[PDB]
């Protein structure tokens, strides 16, 4: 009959839409956090609607995307009502860097609890710490003012993927945090055991990555 | 022993093909600057019932 | 036990009042006069000064009565003349104690038709005080100002 | 079918089910299925009391 | 459930633009007749939708639509800089009645260079620029560059529209008396205007 929610919209997407959590998770999504499993409430909600939510969105030339590793996420298509941006090369050192810690069991014991040192001290294990100072100087020599400069901006950016939601600090402490699976998007490029040339492309293809 | 090769050769070798993922940026709302309040001062007088 | 009352209510250089105190009554108080007399203002004064948040306050007519309208205006500032305004409440405690609660209102310059509140209260005044006298100074042949 | 394959490589959760072999990663998700079917038995018992 | 006329508003196609728009903080004036309509059609359950998100929905009584973030704004706020007010204040003042003559609405950037030169005082032009900053020719220059800079800032928000070419040429919409002057009965709009600026 006339005058009838079917009419113009499915009941479900209009329940959704409706749910108190909507305006909260609209926001931040929009904003480009990740939503992984730890922040029940919003994970679930997600679950209970994820098609609806999904052609919504669709609306606006942007996907709702759903990771294996079971967090949603924003990806904007070319055409996309909403703008896109991209990561900084530091942001994806800590980010590898971050993902590696994930996977360790040799720190399983820790409970996820990681200090900013223990970061600081894997990053500088295994990338060429002389060659990856000439992003924070053009002069670094290895000077302890521009070890200082580079810990500081590791604490910044570390502070920028805190709120795009890939990892939590604690309650009363803030030297200390806490991990979440939506790090594993920094391993985009080699999950699959193939040619990396080939993987890049694809990636380039579905919108995923940008070179620089 | 499937990933540390995988993931560590990727971190050490990154600069020959560095790439950046893409993120939803949604633009912020802008509003008026807040100026300074200016509050109506006149010193109003009456006679008093 | 001996329940709390409100003695008096008192306005300051509100639309149409310059400086008025009514004495409420122990059971009830009634407002009498032609249509735009005032009362529905003195009811406003009454529950600004209980409860300052300026996010709830919404003045609506009595027609379109429970509708919920997110007008423009919320009609406050209206009932507000230019320079300070007061609206203050006399409460005797069931400790027989002489309170004195209110609130500062002040029109905001500019295009917006804000209005800018600061609470008080005052404790231990002395009972042959009238807020009304507390609140303005003498200035010239019985003709008062009234005092930030 | 190469093509499916491919697709299906990407899609592994993990390093515990990182056998790059779709197939032999299905035994391993269902592992993983029984472990936490177990888990929920113990939790919802505690629940009770 | 759903307000059955809200459901029907926001499955409108018009509506995913028009939010997107909103929430950028653009404002909505007749010009604009199709988002005008829909919103002059459906206000009554958009601003109730909006409400959602500590955003209030207002209609100027000019006529157009914009949105007013409470302090619990769901939405992330942003501000405009000191000489982005500086440069609005003084389109208010050139939607003036001999314009209609002077220009027939269309402007050029070099009015507003030289009318913002001409009109603020030296002082906060320095506080613009640098405060160290003196008289010289390549504080001009950074000056006009700012200028630009903000003038499309302002067309973000639909305060002014620019002309369809490369060149710098536009014309102002009703929407700048946002920034205008509060009016008293019989006050004169030039002097008040012109108080504020100074
Ligand atoms: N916001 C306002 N702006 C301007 N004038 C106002 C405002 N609110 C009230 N007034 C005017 O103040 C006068 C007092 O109005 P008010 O509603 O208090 O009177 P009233 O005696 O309660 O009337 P009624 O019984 O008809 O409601 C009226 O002239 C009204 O028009
Ligand atoms: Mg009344």
């Amino acid at each position: 009959s006339s005058t009838h929610i079917e009419q113009f919209m499915p009941v479900k997407l209009a329940q959704a839409l409706a749910n108190s959590l909507f305006p909260e998770l609209d926001s931040q999504l929009r904003a480009g956090r990740h939503i992984g499993i730890d922040d029940l409430d919003n994970h679930a909600f997600l679950m209970d609607f994820q098609e609806q939510l999904e052609e919504f969105y669709a609306r606006y030339n942007v996907e709702l995307i759903r990771a294996p590793e079971g967090f949603f996420y924003l990806r904007p298509r070319s055409t996309t009502l909403i703008p896109r941006s991209v990561l900084s090369e530091l942001d994806m050192m800590v980010g590898k860097i971050l993902c590696y810690l994930y996977l360790s069991p040799e720190r399983l014991a820790n409970q996820g609890i990681f200090t900013s040192q223990e970061l600081y001290e894997e990053l500088i294990s295994l990338a060429d710490e002389g060659k990856l100072m000439k992003f924070v100087n053009q002069r670094s020599s290895g000077s302890d003012l521009d070890k200082q400069k580079l810990q500081e901006k590791v604490r910044t950016t570390l502070n920028r993927l805190r709120r795009l939601g890939m990892v939590y600090f604690l309650p009363n402490n803030n030297n200390k945090f806490t991990i979440t699976e939506a790090v594993f998007r920094f391993g985009a490029d080699v999950r699959s055991g193939d040619d990396p040339r080939e993987i890049q492309l694809r990636m380039i293809r579905d919108g995923e990555a940008m070179p620089v | 022993r499937i990933f540390s090769q995988r993931l560590r050769q990727s971190v050490q070798h990154y600069f020959d093909n560095p790439w950046t993922l893409t993120v939803a940026n949604a633009e912020r709302l802008l509003d008026m600057r807040d100026e300074e309040l200016a509050l109506r001062n006149e010193e109003v007088t009456g006679e008093l019932p | 036990i001996e329940r709390g009352k409100f003695r008096s209510l008192t306005l300051v250089n509100w639309n149409g009042f310059f400086a008025r105190t009514f004495d409420l009554d122990e059971l009830v108080t009634t407002l009498s006069g032609g249509n735009g007399a005032g009362k529905s203002t003195t009811m406003a004064a009454f529950v600004t000064a209980l409860i300052p948040d300026l996010t709830l306050l919404h003045f609506r007519n009595t027609t379109e009565a429970g509708a919920t309208s997110g007008s423009r205006d919320k009609g406050l500032h209206g009932k507000l003349r230019a320079g300070v305004c007061y609206s203050t409440l006399d409460v005797i405690n069931s400790r027989h104690q002489r309170v004195v609660v209110g609130v500062r209102l002040q029109q905001v310059a500019g295009r917006d038709r804000k209005v800018d509140i600061k609470p008080f209260m005052i404790q231990g005044l002395p009972t042959a005080i009238q807020p009304t006298q507390l609140l303005t100074e003498n200035v010239g042949e019985r003709q008062a100002r009234v005092l930030p | 079918f190469i093509a499916v394959y491919q697709h299906l490589r990407e899609r592994i959760r993990q390093d515990i089910i990182r056998t790059d072999d779709p197939v032999d990663a299905i035994e391993q998700m269902e592992i993983e299925l029984a472990r936490l079917t177990e888990e929920l038995t113990a939790r919802e018992q505690k629940l009770a009391i």
